[PDB]
RNA sequence: AGGACCGAACCGACUAAUGUUGAAAAAUUAGCGGAUGACUUGUGGCUGGGGGUGAAAGGCCAAUCAAACCGGGAGAUAGCU
RNA sequence: GCUCGCCGGAAGACCAAGGGUUCCUGUCCAACGUUAAUCGGGGCAGGGUGAGUCGACCCCUAAGGCGAGGCCGAAAGGCGUAGUCGAUGGGAAACAGGUUAAUAUUCCUGUACUUGGUGUUACUGCGAAGGGGGGACGGAGAAGGCUAUGUUGGCCGGGCGACGGUUGUCCCGGUUUAAGCGUGUAGGCUGGUUUUCCAGGCAAAUCCGGAAAAUCAAGGCUGAGGCGUGAUGACGAGGCACUACGGUGCUGAAGCAACAAAUGCCCUGCUUCCAGGAAAAGCCUCUAAGCAUCAGGUAACAUCAAAUCGUACCCCAAACCGACACAGGUGGUCAGGUAGAGAAUACCAAGGCGCUUGAGAGAACUCGGGUGAAGGAACUAGGCAAAAUGGUGCCGUAACUUCGGGAGAAGGCACGCUGAUAUGUAGGUGAGGUCCCUCGCGGAUGGAGCUGAAAUCAGUCGAAGAUACCAGCUGGCUGCAACUGUUUAUUAAAAACACAGCACUGUGCAAACACGAAAGUGGACGUAUACGGUGUGACGCCUGCCCGGUGCCGGAAGGUUAAU
């Protein structure tokens, strides 16, 4: 098993947009910002044991960051990880 | 007309990257000399 | 632009072409040369 | 059988193939086979070594028993084949146990004609037996030159060595070059001689035949500028001094023979 | 069958005109040669500087080649400007 | 938005490489955009890339790299065995439909498939850095069977028409459906089965190879496509209801046949030719050591797992390489209509564009073109440039020749449209029916239907019927080079280089020779019918004399002659 003090350091942030929000709605998938190094495993786990519900399958994402700049100094954001949780019939969050 | 770079990434690194330098030694004295000059960008990696 | 005008600028510096004047400018220098022997 | 092509397209004008109805039309026999890479004639630094070599067909090796180590065991000719590493053609032949080699080819043996190697094989062609075993004066090819190693005389094609003598240890032969050698007389023969002697009738016709055999053109000397080889330069044509290598060592007569080591083995140089 | 014939792709580059502070540090347009072969091409690899490679022109080796480029000896030396 | 023009073997679509957010939405016009800009690949913010099946990673290897020991080398280091890496190659598996502003073989719907783990049950000999098979692989050519795809008819829905006619031999549109599973066909290959024996596959072997018999004449392997199912589902021209007029839902007819047909598939086939055409693993098998009522193997069922990284967007280009939003360069894949031999060419479809300065005027002159009286190379260094020729069929065709050519020599004649032969022939395809059955994806007959050259005769139109585009100028004498090729990337493509062929010469294998302080490597896993060097340069007739000089080869007597 994935022991607990691994699998809470995972989930990151709930995403909010319109394609997370239609997918909530219209597909019971929850989007969520996990860990950079979180396998699907680790995220299905998490979501079984922190929010109490059943997770049918992971689809795992990795964003890239993007370069913006503050005046004349450039730099690249950082690169996250986005997580495509299908739950089952029976959930809420 | 057909430029002289002609560019390749899996021969940019064969080449010229670090675990080429590396590998012998005069290219870890081109290491040596880059960072001792403090270089931003060491090989060309990515 | 500053930059791109210094090395712009510094474009022609090691040439090796004989026929154009400069590395670039076309003439007929060839001719002159060739018909003053 | 040679064949001069009629002169459809220049380039076949002057084509006479060497054709074999005989050579087995299909597939080798596989386990005999292995990789043969092209070099290009360039050494493990890199550099060409030998020049005018590379290009070419894709060629096979195949294994060819120059040793004939399967003593007293008969063997009878399954078929001949084409073998593209060498001027000879190479007889797959089948012992009575069951195990397939591949020999060059004699001249005179057809598939399904029994051989024999070993000291009380008969004395007919494609034998291979050791030499104080074989008559003096007897045409014999695939010679060793050390007892063990393997044939490294005679095997070129239509080409035989002769047998004059055997005073005592040894046996004095007749090379193919007119060279007299002597070679020790437990050094094994094969009888008779190596069988495409019309392999030097043929001609070739055009220069990507050459090509074909990887062979790279020859840029002669006299063509070059100083720089590249002793001759070159010249306002037109200009020789002028003794013909030498690219390197600058004569040409045209100069011995490049030193061994000293082998001289005790010679009896007469050729001629 | 053919280093076969005509001819597109494809490779090339014979002529002319334009262009020559170009649209382009070598092209465009109209014709032109090869076009199953000694062809052409993709990806990778190997050869290195008095060295490579060269169907040989002193050609090519990163718009550089009768000896690459970078750094150093080095503020070479310059009875010359 | 309506018209107009351009590309349409691309100026459309999909990628690889390369780039790296340029993608999509809102917002701003300072600078960037060769002008203005409300617009943008620009600024700012937000969003966006979803995989057991696609690709990478992974298993295996080529060229080649690195390389424990090792051999070698003043040192650095060179080479290399075991090994280990290295794709551009070999290895398991997913398709259709729908959806987002932006992803989709990834999401959703439906229907699937693959490989491992574990468990149960039934049977059971399993077991390798080892043996065998297989993987496993050339160029060209030829058909045959198909399909993609297209055309026409039938069917279904709609229209009867701004200007004469248009209820019909009339017009517009649609007529689509996959993987998988089942069947096993047109082909292609091979005799099959049983028993005994063996100097081979380092050992063993029931596997492979081999040698005997005996019997049967068939079995096996492979294989496009079709057919059935998937699918009483989806999709579907269009209508219906609301309509932030952007669309959003609902409903939805027919959904067939004939012919033509690939450069795709059977085909890694078949025929043929020399120039003789990767490897290793997965895969199938054999056993050795061992384990043998255990482990393991096989089969069925159930269950679990299939991680990680890529996925946006451009990709013949305003996003890559070219300093530029540059008339250049850049590999693969798809490839509709009409005419055509055709991927040429013309005009078009799908689709995409109008090239990020415009408005005038209508001088010289320059550039790109059109036409030209009479003449017709007089131009000029030179017919440079332009003009001309140009297709298919048939007739006809010289010198010379290596007997192949020359030759498309040269030079001519025919060509449209309509009608008849013949309400479209010869030919191709071929239904229903009929006959037989080793009964079906069968063969024989039969010709409905479809497709359809080419020729002759008759007529008719125009100045002209290869009407556009496309598409040889021809002949005579002669120098050089035999020929195809190669070369001065960027003023020289040539008579120069190359070449087949010839000769001379070296080279006996630890070969000469070359790269290398050496080890070693190439020569070559070649062996004098071979290899290296040099010259000449197809072929034909030939290649004369000179060995005093320089070189080379040979000789050893004498003279001179180093280190010692």
């Amino acid at each position: 098993m994935i022991r607990e003090e691994r699998l809470l350091k995972v989930l990151r942030a709930p995403h909010v947009s319109e394609k997370a929000s239609t997918a909530m709605e219209k597909s019971n998938t929850i989007v969520l910002k996990v860990a950079k190094d979180a396998t699907k495993a680790e995220i299905k786990a998490a979501v079984q044991k922190l929010f109490e519900v059943e997770v049918e399958v992971v689809n795992t994402l990795v964003v890239k960051g993007k370069v913006k700049r503050h005046g004349q100094r450039i730099g690249r954001r950082s690169d996250w990880k986005k997580a495509y949780v299908t739950l089952k019939e029976g959930q809420n969050l | 007309m057909k430029r002289t770079f002609q560019p390749s990434v899996l021969k940019r690194n064969r080449s010229h990257g670090f675990r080429a330098r590396m590998a012998t030694k005069n290219g870890r004295q081109v290491l040596a000399r880059r960072r001792a000059k403090g270089r931003a960008r060491l090989t060309v990696s990515k | 632009m500053d930059i791109n005008w210094r090395h712009n600028q510094s474009t022609f510096y090691h040439f090796t072409s004989d026929h154009r004047i400069s590395g670039w400018k076309e003439t007929n220098a060839m001719y002159v040369a060739l018909n003053s022997q | 059988a040679v064949v001069k092509c009629k002169p459809t397209s220049p380039g076949r004008r002057h084509v006479v193939k060497v054709v074999n109805p005989e050579l087995h039309k299909g597939k080798p026999f596989a386990p005999l086979l292995e990789k043969n890479s092209k070099s290009g004639g360039r050494n493990n630094n890199g550099r060409i070594t030998t020049r005018h070599i590379g290009g070419g067909h894709k060629q096979a090796y195949r294994i060819v028993d120059f040793k004939r180590n399967k003593d007293g065991i008969p063997a009878v000719v399954e078929r001949l084949e084409y073998d593209p590493n060498r001027s000879a053609n190479i007889a797959l032949v089948l012992y009575k146990d069951g195990e397939r080699r591949y020999i060059l080819a004699p001249k005179g043996l057809k598939a399904g004609d029994q051989i024999q190697s070993g000291v009380d094989a008969a004395i007919k062609p494609g034998n291979t037996l050791p030499m104080r075993n074989i008559p003096v004066g007897s045409t014999v090819h695939n010679v060793e030159m050390k007892p063990g190693k393997g044939g490294q005389l005679a095997r070129s094609a239509g080409t035989y060595v002769q047998i004059v003598a055997r005073d005592g240890a040894y046996v004095t032969l007749r090379l193919r070059s007119g060279e007299m050698r002597k070679v020790e007389a437990d050094c094994r023969a094969t009888l008779g001689e190596v069988g495409n002697a019309e392999h030097m009738l043929r001609v070739l016709g055009k220069a990507g035949a050459a090509r074909w055999r990887g062979v790279r053109p020859t840029v002669r000397g006299t063509a070059m500028n100083p720089v590249d080889h002793p001759h070159g330069g010249g306002e037109g044509r200009n020789f002028g001094k003794h013909p030498v290598t690219p390197w600058g060592v004569q040409t045209k007569g100069k011995k490049t023979r030193s061994n000293k080591r082998t001289d005790k083995f010679i009896v007469r140089r050729r001629s």
